[PDB]
């Protein structure tokens, strides 16, 4: 229905589409697709797995009984000894940085498997597993509906702005409409984010640039957008693709120098976007959760593929567009519905754990995104 | 196969729809009044509470008795000369719409049709096979024989995974089915559930198999009103059932139904073992369940409308065939899959256990 | 006198039965609508026969042991002695020409010519006579190709044509007669409007409304439906029990 | 907003409840809650529907 086409267009235009993974349906239910794995680093293969079971943990007490040629693993990266008793000229007791120390002053070497045909063929050896896991899920489309094209003595007035007033009360229907759907998102996105937390939450308490705290420029919230977008990179695959955040929370706090208000808006930035911020990504504007926050995450694809997101959209339509003629008062309705979701086995061991929940149930995805964190923010008022 | 919507999935999650549907004060008779004939009154008696009288004559109720014990006495007696008849709902239903005509108003209540009409959502659930045979056999039928190898086993092996499922839908049937020869269709002498053929109640008095197999065919349509009234789509259409049931039902009303009279006929020509025998009394058609477990028949309901099933079966993907081989020893590795999906009304797939109004099964004892 | 009736359904109902199978969704809809409201007045039509019968199994109907209007499988008597099941059902068969016959002696017109009742009763007279009630077998046959639930299933003892009340409530039933001039049939249906579409929607969610109307007024001999109640002659009814 | 377990807030000192529910759903005690249904709620009900904003 072209009809539909049109409305739909007219009315996701204006949605932040590009913070979250956009899948379509033309079911009573949309299926989708999301990747979910254990981790970060070298390879993820059983033969290498087991040599790294066959090498050592390295432990504190064994660390420097290796020497030159050993192999060792450790936090599941492979590194080969270089020179004898690797870390016995390091003063650090703790091993992560005593091992980043030894790495920098070539004590040991970060290990590639890469290897020949004979090691592979001779060994009859296994083969890498799978960084990642392909997921699928269902979840409803649900669906909001408008009663907001009032017409009654408000027809005469329609009629006397005739000019435009047919598809203008539409396009203003479509307006409120996409304000709900996108408010929808958000609300679901802000759910679930995973809290960013370092040292007990953003250096032991959620930021707070308070007036009894630190009202500085609003760099210190910068730095920790930074940080955030750190997490993502660390933990995620690919990198953080977009940022939202509340006008106090950044798309004007941030405008001290951290913040572009949109110098241009056809290139590397969306029509909806509010600008982008001085660490990059296209900055989304919230403007209606009261905590003021600011969100970082990945939306991706495989090639056309966007199967990578915290949230995933997915539009029903065979946005439709009613009209009542009640009494005098021939009244317009719209009614559009979706699917909504988060990938479910993010808080599943299994399948017998995510097949008895739905990733559109915002109360156990909760702060399981594994794509998106989120800063909470407290600002001077 | 087909006893069932179908509405086919192509795509998992994936849904079937079905036809849910949509889901007085009379005057006490008493002492001394004269009844108006037609005319219907409440009447308590001291044994088995109340019941409705309607007057077929203009007679005085005693009007001495006073007395209730007395007053029943009265209008048992005139019950009895025919006086007064006795029904209970069937008045009531009556004098409802006597009721509802009089105080009738056009105003703008239009009634719903009474159907709910809904779908499930369903996953489309799959089921396998493997062939597991050798490069020696696939040689010699071919060339000694003169048989198409692995062409064959697929054949049987692609047979069993499709009567492999039919199987799975038939015991979701008997899963959701209500438990028949119960409640409505009760003998109030049975056992409440299972048909036993050594017992001459469930028989009613029935001579020898004759007459006692036709009685089964009588519970068989106590069982389909029971549906019809429930679903209010109208009576069973088909039988699933035993070996037993079916062999009793296929000696009455002569050519109901195969017997394998085909395949004797013909010396061993088609075995068909995937289909229904036939038709009961031209009214039933009727599926002998080559699984059945003890002995028992469920009968079901089936409109010309997918979705007036009241049970899917929804193929998704079917008989998709697998290729592959072990090459430590190259044994081939052949293979079929099926994708479909299951679904039942809801009733409100593994909570409408001893639920579903289109279904009702019975045990069967004594044959 | 009219009766009328709402399609009720929702937008998604529709849109989701084109867009998962091409079902033309209201067309559907519209087809169980327009029999739902001929069903209804089926039921009507019934339920005023039901009403306006004389109670049957009475009077002159009445075997010296029976229990007044009601036909008891369970009683000796009410089957006549029968044995079996088969016996007992012919026995039931005979009851009903008994109502038949006084029907033709009270209207001075004729014998019962038909038979209304519930779908148990339909089976018992269903289950004598060898096939005159049909199973419409054809449809069986080819697993429910229609269920044509709209017939009389055939013509009982050669003498009435039997039709299957869907929406019996207790369990009975009722011999009525019927002449070959309209004029002498008991009871009466005049249709002036019939099957007239009705269209529409509810504001609060805008959800469809489709629906049927129908006018065609009511009647009965009169026998002077105050006038009718437990009086007409061309009617008689029984309660059946013990099937 | 739904409440996430049982008694939110029970842990946060927050006097001020609109700082205090800032805080509550940050931590997850609250989630921001959506009245997005399934279509069979909205039409089997016979509900409401949003009036113009604007």
């Amino acid at each position: 229905r072209p009809n539909l086409v049109a409305l739909t267009r007219a009315t996701t235009k204006l949605i932040y589409s590009d913070i979250v993974a956009t899948q379509r349906t033309n079911q009573p239910v949309a299926a989708f697709y999301g990747i979910k794995y254990l981790n970060g680093a070298t390879y993820a293969g059983e033969a290498g797995y087991v040599d790294r079971e066959q090498i050592t943990e390295l432990t504190e007490e064994s660390k420097l009984t290796l020497n030159k040629g050993d192999l060792f693993k450790y936090n599941n990266i492979v590194y080969k000894v270089l020179e004898d008793t690797p870390f016995a000229t390091i003063e650090e007791s703790d091993l992560e940085l005593a091992l980043q120390i030894a790495i920098v002053l070539l004590k040991v070497r970060l290990f590639s498997d890469a290897a020949s045909t004979s090691k592979f063929e001779s060994s009859d050896s296994e083969i890498a597993d799978a960084r990642f896991q392909i997921n699928k899920w269902q979840t409803a489309v649900k669906s909001r509906k408008l009663k907001t094209g009032i017409t009654v003595e408000l027809a005469q007035d329609l009629e006397a702005n005739g000019f435009d007033a047919p598809n203008f009360l539409e396009d203003l229907l479509a307006t409120e409409m996409a304000d709900e759907i996108n408010k929808d998102i958000l609300q679901s996105l802000i759910t679930v984010s995973k809290r960013y937390k370092v040292t007990g939450i953003t250096d032991s308490g959620f930021i707070d640039l308070s007036y009894a705290s630190a009202p500085e420029a609003g760099r210190s919230l910068y730095r920790m957008v930074c940080e955030m977008v750190s997490h993502i990179q660390k933990e995620s695959t690919y990198t953080a693709t977009f940022c939202v955040a509340s006008a106090r929370a950044a798309a004007i706090l941030a405008a001290s120098g951290w913040l572009k208000h949109k110098p241009e808006d056809d290139k590397y930035l969306s029509q909806n976007a509010y600008g982008f911020l001085a660490n990059g990504l296209p900055l989304y504007c919230d403007t209606n959760s009261p905590l003021d926050y600011v969100i970082v995450g990945v939306v991706e694809n495989i090639g056309e593929k966007e199967i990578v997101g915290s949230i995933f959209y997915a539009p029903y339509t065979e946005f439709k567009v009613v009209v009542d003629p009640e009494s005098l008062q021939p009244s317009i309705g719209l009614l559009v519905r979706y699917a909504l979701s988060a990938n479910p086995y993010t808080v599943a061991k299994d399948e017998k754990e995510a097949r008895i929940i739905d990733g559109g149930d915002m109360d156990k995805m909760a702060g399981r995104s594994d794509l998106s964190v989120l800063l909470g923010v407290k600002l001077p008022k | 196969f087909d006893i069932c919507g179908v509405q086919p999935m192509n795509s998992p999650t994936g849904q079937v729809f079905a036809l849910r549907a949509v889901y007085k004060k009379f005057p006490a008779l008493a002492a001394s009044t004269q009844t108006t004939v037609g005319d219907i009154y409440t009447h308590f008696f001291q044994e088995t509470g109340t019941v409705y009288l309607q007057a077929s004559v203009q007679v005085t109720i005693d009007a001495g008795a006073t007395d209730a014990a007395k007053l029943d006495a009265e209008i048992k007696k005139q019950m009895e000369a025919g006086a007064l008849v006795e029904i209970a709902e069937g008045m009531a239903t009556s004098i409802a719409e006597l009721q509802e005509g009089f105080n009738g108003s056009t105003d703008n209540p239009w009634n719903e049709m009474g159907f709910r009409i809904d779908k499930q959502v369903i996953e489309a659930k799959s089921r396998q096979l493997k062939a597991a045979y050798s490069i020696e056999l696939a040689q010699d039928l071919r060339a000694v024989h003169g048989m198409d190898a692995d062409a064959e086993l697929s054949g049987i092996l692609a047979t069993e995974i499709m009567l492999e499922i039919n199987r799975e839908v038939v015991d979701w049937i008997n899963y959701s089915a209500q438990v028949g020869k119960s409640g409505m269709t009760l003998t109030p002498g049975s056992k409440a559930g299972v048909f036993d053929f050594q017992d001459p109640i469930d028989i009613r008095g029935a001579r020898w198999a004759g007459e006692s197999f036709k009685a089964l065919l009588f519970q068989i349509d106590k069982e389909a009103v029971e549906i019809a009234r429930q679903t209010g789509r109208g009576e069973g259409n088909f039988i699933i059932a035993s070996r037993n049931v079916v062999n009793v039902l296929a000696s009455v009303d002569t050519g109901i139904s195969y017997a394998a009279q085909g395949l004797a006929t013909g010396f061993s020509t088609d075995t068909t073992k995937s289909v229904f025998a036939g038709v009961l009394g031209g009214k039933y058609r009727v599926y002998i369940d080559q699984y059945a477990k003890q002995d028992y028949f469920t009968v079901g309901y089936k409109g010309p409308n997918e979705m007036d099933a009241g049970i899917y079966y929804a193929p998704y993907v079917a008989l998709t065939p697998l290729r592959g081989s072990d090459p430590k020893n190259f044994q081939p590795v052949m293979g079929f899959k099926t994708r479909y999906g299951i679904g039942i009304n809801p009733f409100a797939i593994l909570n409408s256990l001893g639920k579903n109004a289109y279904f009702r099964r019975v045990y069967v004892k004594g044959i």
